[PDB]
RNA sequence: UUGUGGUAGACGAGCGUUGUAUUGGAGUUGAAGUCAAAGCGUGAGCAUUGGUGGAUCCAAUACAAGUGAGAAUGCCGGCA
RNA sequence: UUCUCGCAGUCAGACAGUGGGGGAUAAGCUUCAUUGUCAAGAGGGGAAGAGCCCAGAUCAUUAAAUAAGGUCCCCAAAAUA
RNA sequence: GCGAAACAGUACCGUGAGGGAAAGGUGAAAAGAACCCAGAGAUGGGAGUGAAAUAGAUUCUGAAACCAUAUGCCUACAACGUGUCAGAGCACAUUAAUGUGUGAUGGCGUGCGUUUUGAAGUAUGAGCCGGCGAGUUAUGAUAGCAAGCGUUAGUUAACCA
C-alpha cells in the first residue's frame, strides 16, 4: 500500500496510483521503470535497503520546471552577472508493488 | 522535485486546560506555558496558524522565587514621561499583582511577532482558586 | 446602453471639478438636477448645463423612456493646460498652469451595465485565446 | 521649510479623505413644487404662507 | 548613417518593467526603480533559496522530536539509535510517517528501541 | 562640429552662484542646438590597396570556375550584328536560349554598335570589353556569353 | 581527470540597430509602428495570437558605421 | 615563480597576532619586519560588526555527514555521574 | 539636416554693438457635417457625406511618466529599502502549463551609481518619463593574425585612359 523509495537522492512515501516528480531518468514516455532502492514497504523494513522489494512505475512526462533567473550582483563594483535556469524533471505514476 | 509535506490549513483543535501553580518556579512554570501555549510540543506543528492550545493559571500568588530574588531583583516598566520609571520588588510583586509578573515572564519567552498577540491572549491567569473559566470543561494536568 | 455627452476646455480644474462630480454618480434622474441646482459651487452650474444636454440627447436621439435614466459615471478629465509667466520679486519668474478639463457624462438605464462592459472585455480576451489555439492547428497540420 | 522628501501618490490621497462634500437638505415648496434648500426662500419669493418677494 | 535608437531601449526597459509587476506605487512604474527591486528580488530569492534547504530541515528536526516527546524518547538518542542499527530514512519522510500513519511511525521507533544492532 | 555649428561663444550662465550645472556654450554636444563629436567627415578614403599579380590570381580563378560550365557558351560576329539594333529579336534569343533569368554578360573585343544598341533597355543583362570586365561582374553573371577573340585575348592576357 | 568568488586589468566568443551588395520571400484576404497576454532561449535577445494602424517589410551570407543610455547640480519637451 | 615578445593596471591602504622604534608599556595613534584577512569574498559563530574564528559561493534539490560554535524559551539540537 | 521645410535672422532680449527660438502631415475627392434635439452661444448627441467620423478642422500613427473609472482579492493593535521563500482563504480559466489574480500568517531582509582602507550613510549625484548625449578621422611607426609573390626578390607614388 505504501513504500519508501530512494529515487535520485531524495526519499519519496508513495501510495497506490500516486505520482510524484524526481529527477530527469532519461528514459522514453510510456516505458515501465523498475525503481530499485527501497527502504519500507508495508510493515517489514529493511535496514540498508529491502531486497527484491521492486516498485513498478510508469512514466508520465518529462517536462521542465519553472524558469529561475540568477542575477549575481556585486554593489557598487561593476558586476551584474545574470543566468536562468529551467530545471529537467519527470513525472511518474506508481502501478504495482512486486512482492 | 519532491513531495510537499502537509500543512494544516487553519485548523483548530485547540482545548482549554488547568494549572496549579502552588508551589512552582516562576521561570520553570513560563518555559512550559509558552511551549504548550504555542503548541511547539505538538505532534504537527505548522508555525504560522497558531496550533496552540488555551492555558489557565491557579495560584498566581503562591509561586516562589529562588534565592534572594525577592528582596534583590527588580521588574522595570517606563512610561513615555521623564522619570516614569516604576521598579518594584520581588516581593511587592509576589503580593499585590503576582498575574501580571507571570503574564509579563510567559509573554517575554515568545518571539516578537504579530502572532504572539494572540498567543498570550490565550494565557487566562487568576490570583486565587476561584475561576469564572469553567464553563470551557478544562482537563487537568499537573505540572505544566 | 451608454447615452453620454461631453464638455472640452471647461475652464473648472478637474481637482475642482472631481469634487462635484463624486456628488452625483448613481442618482436618479430627478434627484440628480436637484441637488446640483442649489449647490453653491462654480463647477455645479456647468455641470447642470451638461446633464441636461445628456438627458435630452438620451429620450431625443437613443429613445429612452426617461424615467429609469441614472447617472452611470460623471467625470473630469484632465485637459490642456496654459502656460504663462507670473512676474515675481527681485526679477524672477514663475510659471502659472491654468488648468482646464475634459467633462463627460453618462447615463444608462440598465441597473447592471458593469456586468455587459466585463462581458465585452472577456470576449476580447476570449477572442485572443481562440486564434492562438487555431494558429496551434495550422501548426500541428504542417 | 520644505520637505526632504517628495510625497508620493497615496499619502495626497490619504489626505484628501477629508475633502468629501456634503448634500445640502433640500425641501419641497408648498405651492409650486420645485426642490428649495431647506429653511430659505423658494424662487417665487413665497415663504411658508407668506408672499415675501415677487415671482422671480 | 544617423542611426536612431527605438524599440532598444523600449523593449529591454519594458522586460524589467514586466518581472517587477505586482509592486508597490513607483516600484512597478518607474523603469529605475523597477530595475533595482528585480535585482534585489534576485538577490533574496538567491539567498532564501539556501536558507530554505534550512529551514525546512529545521521544521523536520522540530516536529520529529515533539513527535518523539509524546513516547518518553528524545531525539538526540532516536538519530544514534538509526545509525547503529543502520536504518537510513529522512527526517522527512520520518515526519511525515508521524503525521499521516502514526501506527506504522510507532512500528520504526518500536524496532530502533530495543532491537539488537544489527 | 562644436566649432562649425553657428553659435554664441559666450557663456551662458555664470560658473558659479547659479542653481543650474556649470556650462560653457549652447553648442555643445549634449545640447539640442547640436554640435556632433567626431561624426562622418567627406574626407574619408573608403579605397583599398590589392596587389596587382593579387587582383590577376583572383581573375584567374574566376574564369576558371566560370568557364568549363553551363550558361558559358561560345559567341562569333554573325548574331552580334543580326540582332539589327531590335531588342525583341534578342528578347527571342535569350528565350530561346532559356537565359532570360540568367544574369547573362557578354565580353566583346570590338565593340559591336548593334549589339550595345539592344540589351541597353534590359536592366538584367549587359555587355562588357575584356579590359572592362571585373571580378564581380564576372561572378555577377550567372551566365555569361563569350566571344572566341575574346578567348584568344583572355590566354594572351594572362600569360 | 583537474576545475568554474572577483574590482583595476588582459584575452576569447557572441547578440542587437540602420543602410548597401547578392540571392529568395511576405504584404489593402492587411507591412512597419503600437498595446495586451498565463510563450522560447545560458546571456545579450527571439517568437505566436488578438486589438489599433494604414504601406512597406523579412530571411541568409558579406560589407560600412553618427551602432547599444540610469546617473555628467547633463540639454530639450511633458508631467507630478 | 626561468628566458623573449604584445597589452596593462597599481605608487592614498586597513585591521588582528607576533618582535621593536617614536609616544607615556596611551590612542581605532605613527613608522618598520613577518604571518593572515579585507580590499577584490558571499556563507556559519561572535546579539548587531570589512579586517577576529570556521571556510572559499557553477546552477537546481523541502537529500545525508561534519568544521568553528552550541543544545531551558526566544532559536535547530543532551543526557547521565 | 543650414540658426531658418511655416512670412527666420522673424517673434523676442539689450541704449548699442550683439544674442537669438519654437512650430510640417484630415481625406482619393471638402464631399468641411444641410437638418433635428439640449443650450445664451461656442459645443455636444443624432442625421448626412465618406471605405473608414474613435479619419471632424484639437485633423497620419499615438509610447511612457501623470490624472480619473470599474470587475476580482486584501487592508482600521499596526514598527514597514516594501521584497523574497513558505502559506490558508477568496475569484477566475490560460501561448494547458506541477495554471493565473490577490495575499490572513510564519522565517529572512539597512536602495542604485560615484569616490574611497572603509558608505544603509548624518558624504556625494539623480523629482519622474521620453528623446539627444562621450574612443573618431587623416597621415605615419611597431606588434599579432591572414593572403598574394619569392630568392638578382617584393611593390609602386604622382600622372594618363
Ligand atoms: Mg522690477
Ligand atoms: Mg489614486
Ligand atoms: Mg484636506
Ligand atoms: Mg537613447
Ligand atoms: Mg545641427
Ligand atoms: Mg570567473
Ligand atoms: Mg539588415
Ligand atoms: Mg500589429
Ligand atoms: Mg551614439
Ligand atoms: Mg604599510
Ligand atoms: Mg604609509
Ligand atoms: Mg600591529
Ligand atoms: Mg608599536
Ligand atoms: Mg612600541
Ligand atoms: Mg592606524
Ligand atoms: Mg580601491
Ligand atoms: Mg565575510
Ligand atoms: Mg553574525
Ligand atoms: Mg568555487
Ligand atoms: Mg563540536
Ligand atoms: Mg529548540
Ligand atoms: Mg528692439
Ligand atoms: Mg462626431
Ligand atoms: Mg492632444
Ligand atoms: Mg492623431
Ligand atoms: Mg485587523
Ligand atoms: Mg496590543
Ligand atoms: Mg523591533
Ligand atoms: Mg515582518
Ligand atoms: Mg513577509
Ligand atoms: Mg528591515
Ligand atoms: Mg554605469
Ligand atoms: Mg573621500
Ligand atoms: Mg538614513
Ligand atoms: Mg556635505
Ligand atoms: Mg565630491
Ligand atoms: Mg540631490
Ligand atoms: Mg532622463
Ligand atoms: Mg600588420
Ligand atoms: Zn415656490
Amino acid at each position: 500500500m505504501h513504500a519508501i523509495v530512494v529515487c535520485g537522492s531524495k526519499q519519496y512515501l508513495v501510495h497506490e496510483n500516486d505520482t510524484f516528480f524526481v529527477e530527469k531518468l532519461e528514459a522514453p514516455v510510456g516505458k515501465e521503470i523498475q525503481l530499485d532502492k527501497v527502504l519500507m514497504l508495508d510493515e517489514k523494513i529493511g535496514a540498508p535497503y529491502l531486497e527484491k522489494a521492486r516498485v513498478v512505475c510508469v512514466v508520465e512526462k518529462h517536462g521542465l520546471q519553472r524558469k529561475v533567473n540568477v542575477i549575481k550582483h556585486i554593489s557598487q563594483k561593476h558586476h551584474l552577472k545574470k543566468y536562468g535556469h529551467r530545471q529537467p524533471y519527470t513525472k511518474l505514476k506508481v502501478v504495482r508493488f512486486v512482492h | 522535485k519532491t513531495s510537499m509535506l502537509t500543512k494544516e490549513q487553519a485548523n483548530k483543535r485547540r482545548q482549554w486546560y488547568i494549572v496549579d501553580a502552588a508551589g512552582l518556579v516562576l521561570g520553570k512554570l513560563a518555559v512550559k506555558a509558552a511551549d504548550l501555549i504555542r503548541g511547539k510540543n505538538k505532534v504537527d506543528f505548522t508555525p504560522n496558524q497558531d496550533c496552540g492550545d488555551y492555558l489557565i493559571i491557579i495560584n498566581s500568588d503562591q509561586v516562589v522565587l529562588t534565592g534572594n530574588k525577592k528582596e534583590n531583583e527588580f521588574w522595570y516598566h517606563h512610561s513615555q514621561y521623564i522619570g516614569g520609571i516604576k521598579k518594584v520588588s520581588g516581593r511587592d510583586m509576589l503580593k499585590k499583582q503576582s498575574d501580571k509578573l507571570v503574564y509579563n515572564a510567559v509573554k517575554g519567552m515568545l518571539p516578537d511577532n504579530r502572532l504572539s498577540r494572540r498567543w498570550i491572549t490565550k494565557v487566562h491567569v487568576f490570583k486565587g482558586d476561584k475561576h469564572n473559566m469553567e464553563a470551557q470543561k478544562p482537563t487537568t494536568l499537573n505540572w505544566s | 446602453m451608454i447615452a453620454f455627452a461631453k464638455q472640452f476646455r471647461v475652464r473648472i480644474s478637474p481637482q475642482k471639478a472631481r469634487l462635484v462630480c463624486q456628488l452625483i454618480v448613481g442618482k436618479k434622474t430627478a434627484d440628480a438636477q436637484n441637488i446640483l441646482s442649489n449647490t453653491p459651487k462654480k463647477a455645479a452650474t456647468l455641470i447642470a448645463k451638461l446633464l441636461n444636454s445628456a438627458i435630452a440627447n438620451a429620450t431625443n436621439n437613443h429613445g429612452m423612456n426617461g424615467d429609469a435614466l441614472y447617472v452611470f459615471e460623471c467625470v473630469a478629465n484632465q485637459g490642456p493646460s496654459m502656460k504663462r509667466t507670473i512676474p515675481r520679486a527681485k526679477g524672477s519668474s514663475n510659471m502659472i498652469t491654468k488648468r482646464s478639463s475634459n467633462l463627460v457624462v453618462k447615463l444608462s438605464d440598465n441597473p447592471n451595465e458593469r456586468q455587459e462592459l466585463i462581458k465585452q472585455q472577456k470576449a476580447l480576451v476570449k477572442k485572443r485565446v481562440e486564434g492562438q489555439q487555431k494558429a496551434k492547428m495550422a501548426r500541428q497540420k504542417a | 521649510a520644505v520637505q526632504q522628501r517628495r510625497s508620493s501618490k497615496h499619502r495626497r490621497d490619504k489626505r484628501r479623505s477629508h475633502d468629501a462634500l456634503t448634500a445640502q437638505a433640500l425641501s419641497v415648496c408648498q405651492k409650486c413644487g420645485k426642490k428649495k434648500l431647506f429653511h430659505r426662500v423658494c424662487s417665487c419669493g413665497m415663504y411658508g404662507d407668506l408672499r415675501v418677494k415677487k415671482a422671480y | 548613417m544617423r542611426i536612431k535608437g527605438g524599440k532598444q531601449t523600449r523593449v529591454r526597459r519594458k522586460k524589467w518593467l514586466k518581472q517587477a509587476s505586482g509592486s508597490f506605487g513607483t516600484r512597478h512604474a518607474s523603469y529605475k526603480v523597477a530595475k533595482q527591486t528585480v535585482i534585489q528580488a534576485a538577490k533574496y530569492a538567491y539567498r532564501d533559496r539556501r536558507n530554505k534547504k534550512r529551514d525546512f530541515r529545521s521544521l523536520w528536526i522540530l516536529r520529529l522530536n515533539a513527535a518523539l516527546r509524546e513516547q518518553g524518547m528524545t531525539y538526540s538518542v532516536f538519530i544514534n539509535l538509526l545509525k547503529k542499527h543502520n536504518i537510513e530514512i529522512n527526517r522527512k519522510v520520518l515526519s511525515e510517517l508521524a503525521i499521516k500513519e502514526p501506527s506504522k511511525f510507532n512500528l520504526i521507533v518500536q524496532k530502533v528501541k530495543s532491537e539488537q544492532p544489527k | 562640429t562644436k566649432g562649425e555649428v553657428r553659435g554664441g561663444g559666450k557663456k551662458p550662465y555664470k560658473q558659479k552662484h547659479t542653481g543650474k550645472a556649470r556650462q560653457g556654450s549652447t553648442r555643445n554636444p549634449h545640447f539640442v542646438g547640436g554640435g556632433i563629436v567626431f561624426g562622418p567627415k567627406p574626407n574619408r578614403n573608403y579605397s583599398l590597396k590589392l596587389n596587382k599579380k593579387a587582383h590577376t590570381a583572383a581573375l584567374h580563378t574566376v574564369w576558371s570556375e566560370k568557364l568549363a560550365s553551363d550558361n558559358t557558351h561560345l559567341v562569333d560576329q554573325n548574331l552580334f550584328n543580326k540582332t539589327e539594333g531590335k531588342t525583341k529579336v534578342m528578347m527571342q534569343f535569350l528565350k530561346s536560349a532559356k537565359l532570360l533569368d540568367k544574369n547573362v554578360l557578354f565580353v566583346v573585343n570590338t565593340l559591336n554598335t548593334n549589339l550595345e544598341q539592344s540589351t541597353s533597355n534590359i536592366k538584367n543583362v549587359q555587355v562588357k570589353h575584356l579590359d572592362k570586365v571585373s571580378v564581380r561582374d564576372l561572378m555577377l553573371a550567372n551566365a555569361l556569353l563569350v566571344e572566341k577573340e575574346v578567348l584568344k585575348a583572355l590566354e594572351g592576357k594572362f600569360k
